[PDB]
RNA sequence: GCGGGGUGGAGCAGCCUGGUAGCUCGUCGGGCUCAUAACCCGAAGAUCGUCGGUUCAAAUCCGGCCCCCGCUACCA
RNA sequence: UGGAGGUGAUUUAAAUGCCA
RNA sequence: GGGACCGCCAGUGGCGAAGGCGCCCGGCUGGAACGGGUCCGACGGUGAGGGCCGAAGGCCAGGGGAGCGAACCGGAUUAGAUACCCGGGUAGUCCUGGCUGUAAAGGAUGCGGGCUAGGUGUCGGGCGAGCUUCGAGCUCGCCCGGUGCCGUAGGGAAGCCGUUAAGCCCGCCGCCUGGGGAGUACGGCCGCAAGGCUGAAACUUAAAGGAAUUGGCGGGGGAGCACUACAAGGGGUGGAGCGUGCGGU
């Protein structure tokens, strides 16, 4: 996901792995959510 | 039942409390008399004194190195 | 229980090649019963001198006249223990599996060890398994089996593999370890 | 001759024992005792207490039929999980010569594999 | 054709086997922490719809009446 | 003198905190 | 009767471009180091776009399904616990032909060349002396190669590097230019899918990030205490009426 390193030291945010998860919920959406 | 075996050495104090102590001491008496084993007790105890025991078959576990 | 007070004390010989020594006794109700057990005893209770003590055999039975189970062999298996203490740090054991066969047509797979004295790299290893077996292989051809099993567990071949495998670089403790029968002939 | 003689398998755990009295062979089973015949409580099935107590009252059978001396071999569950043995080893073997029976060669036969297969747990262990 | 419980503020436990409504969420209050919640324990709390019978004696075994009423006659 | 690496072990139920 | 890995010797030990690679024997097969008064005669470094390899995971089929087992069904635990613990168990792991081309893919350090202190081990080869059960062995020097540690000149914010530079000099190449909104948006390119490569802007804020320094703390570790701590003992308050101090009305 060309990958930026600077977040994932967890300071003032949370993880990355389930942020990636999550946004990946969206795009396989408003790809198929009537993005036809 | 009455068995008697005498105190030989005091070695440490063991338990949560500060209350049973390390005490190598010598069976006197029976199909043993003379072999001589490891034990903790509980009171006040004195090198020489004469003590009953019930069992002459527990063999108390070991502590760490008195210290 | 008459269970266990209808048995009867079946006895159990050393295999002849050994020379007939009575060893263990053994309960068992009807003959057809105890002829596939199996036996494990030392050397030394058997004709054996103490320094003998860390080998260990095994006879099994294939006959029962009237209270006796004349045995037969069937292995030979060293002290795990003994050589633990062998292999320390700095060594490098050598292995060596093989199949061999003997005059008489009984086949048989051993498991023979050496152990250097430092570290060493192959093509300096390799060689002494190479002599090993060739040097077992001839033996192998010119014995009956009751005789190789023998001489192998007396204590004999070890005093020629460290013999001939010196020939390369100096070692300790040159022996046999493990032997496993196979089958046996269709002969006799 | 007149040397009745038998073998003696141990089994440890970390939650119980067993003993087993057998004849020479190893085939004909002589007397068991187990750990959870004893005791009750599950804190002190694996206490040395429990390991004398049955292992007493083992060579109090074992010993009438007629079994004289004894050679022992001591196992762990070991294989694919622990290779140390439970603690009860001196809680029978200390107690069993103390029963009268005599002792000959005494060895463990604790089973070891040449990476055998794949343990519990896996890749976090047990995360208590 | 029937047929069931007829229970504290709430789950109704407990009914031929007969004397203590029987514990549980909840209401008052007392403990521990610094203080809160979790946690602990006393208190309140109906007393079996109700008229009865049987029953020395009761929800306990049997009935009058009535509360609410829960299952009564489907596969092209 | 100080580490520099490896194998094992490494423990019930324990949540949160106005105002300058 | 089966299926799946090859224990301990094992070594900052070897082998590879990187991912990786460890039971034994026979065949086939690439590369590196060394020793070489051998031969060819500048035939080189990098490298846009291009082309190959690339753990585990998912997927296409067909085979295989021991142990291990997300999903899923149970008992626990709990204020709750869809998580930690326990008993089971589907897909996968395994074998053949494929597409996927994703990692903390980490020496967090692109690649070639010259030079600038000394110390200390260890694998290969070789040369030189000694021994030597004379063995393809065992010591000790010295030359050339990989893999380790301590530390001068110098260098850096300091952690620290020190001929295996993060020092000083000559080449080519790819990226970065407060922080988020963001690896999102709209558009194209390969993928059977899951997805992968290319990648902005409006606006919002005054700072996010690094290296070290004291202290407080730690359901981190050592050393040492106390009847306002426990252990071991003696006597009590809580429950009654009353004296007396607060709360509140
Ligand atoms: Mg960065
Ligand atoms: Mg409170
Ligand atoms: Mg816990
Ligand atoms: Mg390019």
């Amino acid at each position: 996901m060309k990958r930026r390193p600077r977040k994932w030291k967890k300071k003032g945010r949370m993880r990355w792995k389930w942020i990636k998860k999550r946004i990946r919920r969206l795009k396989r959406q408003r790809k198929k959510e009537r993005g036809l | 039942e009455g068995y008697p075996a005498e105190v030989i050495e005091i070695i440490g104090r063991t338990g949560t409390t500060g209350d049973v102590t390390q005490v190598k001491v010598r069976i006197l008496e029976g199909r043993d008399k003379g072999r001589v084993i490891r034990r903790n007790v509980r009171g006040p105890v004195r090198v020489g004194d004469i003590l009953i025991l019930r069992e002459t078959e527990r063999e108390a576990r070991e502590i760490k190195s008195r210290r | 229980k008459d269970k266990w007070k209808l048995k009867q004390w079946y006895v159990i010989y050393a295999p002849d090649f050994f020379g007939g020594v009575e060893v263990g006794l053994t309960p068992a109700d009807d003959p057809e019963k105890v002829l596939n057990r199996v036996v494990e005893v030392t050397l030394k209770d058997i004709t054996g001198d103490f320094l003998k003590g860390h080998v260990k055999l095994y006879f099994q039975v294939y006959d029962v006249k009237g209270q006796n189970a004349y045995t037969k062999f069937k292995g030979m298996k060293l002290a795990r223990s003994y050589i633990r203490s062998l292999v320390r740090r700095r060594t490098t054991r050598i292995d060596g599996i093989f199949n061999i066969t003997t005059k008489d047509g009984y086949k048989l797979r051993v498991m023979a060890m050496v152990i250097a004295a430092r570290r060493i790299q192959t093509s300096q290893e390799r060689a002494i398994r190479k002599i090993m077996q060739e040097i077992i292989y001839k033996k192998a051809e010119e014995l009956n089996f009751k005789d190789f099993v023998l001489e192998a567990v007396n204590g004999k071949i070890a005093a020629e593999i460290a013999k001939e495998a010196k020939k390369i670089y100096p070692l300790k403790k040159a022996e046999i370890r493990k032997i496993k029968v196979l089958g046996e002939p269709e002969v006799a | 001759k007149k040397e009745k003689w038998g073998i003696a398998h141990i089994y440890s755990s970390y939650n119980n024992t067993i003993i087993h009295i057998t004849d020479i062979t190893g085939a004909e089973t002589i007397s068991r005792w187990s750990g959870g015949m004893v005791v009750k409580a599950d804190r002190d099935e694996p206490s040395p207490y429990a390991a004398m107590l049955a292992a007493r009252r083992a060579a109090e059978e074992a010993l009438e039929k007629g079994i004289v001396g004894v050679h022992i071999r001591v196992r762990a569950p070991g294989g694919s999980k622990s290779k140390t043995p439970g603690p009860g080893a001196q809680a029978a073997i200390r107690a069993l010569a103390r029963a009268g029976l005599k002792i000959g060669r005494v060895e463990d036969v604790t089973p070891i594999p040449h990476d055998g297969t794949r343990p519990k747990g896996g890749r976090r262990g047990r995360r208590v």
